[PDB]
């Protein structure tokens, strides 16, 4: 699976979104 | 190589203005041909590439998100 | 400011405070607006629209250009036709100026006012309508 | 593409002259010094000495084939996800 | 140095200065038709219809 | 203005053929730069516009039916 | 400024034809470089704009019905 | 800076007509190379920018209704 | 580097007009080749980049709303 | 969520609208 991989030529190397709940993503910047 | 130092010195002399085109003294007279700056720069570049004493050129770039 | 405690339900079971939203995941205290999907694109498209409108107004403003070595009042008097009795020019009629060798008259031409902006706007509007859920025709 | 379009559309014109910037904008653009804002009201015809020059910039097509490439990518994505292309795009 | 996108600007250039707006080729210069041909070939190979596959 | 007469005389001398480029007498020798006809004509016309002693230029024409 | 008067005098000398390019007397000899008319005119224009002693340039025109 | 004054004086000498290309006196003879007006103007402009004693350039304009 | 000061001095001499092309004294006579301004400026800039004593160049700009 | 974030390349860094009621936004410039 290339979903978790580096990418085609390594283009998605910096794309490492954090794994977090919906509250952790929403609440800090709700307002 | 000893050609590279001479080429660098010739380039510096040409830039500063100490390259001699014609020298004369009474009857004696000698005239030397002149070359363009770009050809000398290309000569120095290829000569330094051949020597390999440093590395100034690299491969093409790459992109990522 | 002050804060007040309002219980969700009265002791008898009556509903005192009402909160309606659709949860996405297991633990979600409060809901998220629908604009998060397309928030950035709408702002950037608004900026593009304003910039394009200003650019069109600017490019349409400058109609012509005068080149000469004389005084600016004299140059407009002899070429543009203004009256010195900078200097306003009357729009009545059609004029054919006479130019010396040093003088010149240039009528500026401008780029197409809407050069493909409509298609890009269409694409962005389709994206926004997909994000919001309304139809493209209704939105645009 | 959106950022590039905004950047290219932002620069409307260009002034070239050997004078001061304030003098150049006053004499060519029409700003008032009484950098320098210019009122958009009306149409203007500046006068230029030999040194001066006025250039109106021309930009590329705002959407030059981006839409069709987007269509192809959206068809690929809709095929991957299983929803119809019309529904997705 | 960041540049703010708000507004329209008309810079003033000395003789040595210059400003060039780059132009780019068409984003999809016939890639769609070539993809169409390759997708027809693939659909023929697999057995599903071209419309269903593509 | 006393420049206009000098410019007119210079133009007439250049046209007729009495404008001198170099003057030599034994050791002594002087050489003067030369200017084009169009530049002299433009100078003369612009100086006339400055003086304003006469009016040789008018505004654009108009049409009627 | 005292540069503007000198520039105006040099322009008049060049136009009339009294600019000296080369002067010689027996062994002695001196040669001066020459400049174009347009550059001198631009120099005078920018110099008189800097001084501001008069105003010869104005803003763009406007139209009305 | 002490270069800027020298550059300004050289520009004024070139414009007025006092820049010397060749000096000769009996046997002795010296000849100096010549430079363009635009190059000297660019040199003076960049030297003014480096010094920063004054401000002659500003940012792009802006429009409003 | 001691090759930057010499280049800067040569550029200043060329601008002011003190660069010598030919030198002659009775029988003796020497002539030096001449180089363009752009080549000297490029040489100076590239040698500055090699030295790294200062930073005069930066990366491309960025935009935000 | 990038709605409250800096943006794609940081373009929305200066976009910080205040959080206020409708009265606070409308009344100051009503006339």
């Amino acid at each position: 699976y290339h979903g978790g991989g580096s990418g085609f030529g390594g283009q998605l190397r910096s794309w490492n979104p954090p794994s977090e709940s919906v509250d952790a993503a929403l609440l800090p910047n709700f307002t | 190589q000893e050609e590279l130092a001479a080429a660098r010195a010739a380039l510096h002399d040409l830039m500063t203005g100490k390259r001699v085109a014609t020298v004369q003294k009474d009857g004696r007279r000698v005239e030397f041909t002149a070359t363009s700056v770009s050809d000398l720069k290309k000569y120095i570049a290829e000569l330094e590439v051949q020597t390999g004493m440093t590395q100034r050129r690299r491969g093409p770039a790459g992109f990522y998100v | 400011q002050k804060w007040t405690w309002i219980p969700r339900e009265l002791p008898g079971g009556r509903a005192s405070f009402i909160h309606v939203f659709e949860p996405v995941e297991d633990g979600q205290t409060r809901g998220a607006n629908v604009f998060y999907s397309v928030m950035e694109q709408m702002k950037m498209l608004d900026t593009l629209q304003n910039t394009q409108l200003q650019s069109a107004i600017v490019k349409a403003m400058y109609a012509a250009t005068i080149e000469s070595e004389l005084d600016t009042q004299s140059a407009m008097d002899f070429i543009l036709g203004a009256n010195s009795q900078a200097a306003p020019v009357r729009l009545g009629g059609a004029k054919v100026p006479h130019l010396m060798p040093g003088d010149s008259l240039n009528l500026q031409t401008a780029q197409d006012t809407d050069n493909g902006y409509s298609v890009f706007e269409q694409s962005l509007l389709r994206y926004i309508a997909a994000g919001l859920g309304v139809s493209y025709e209704q939105l645009s």
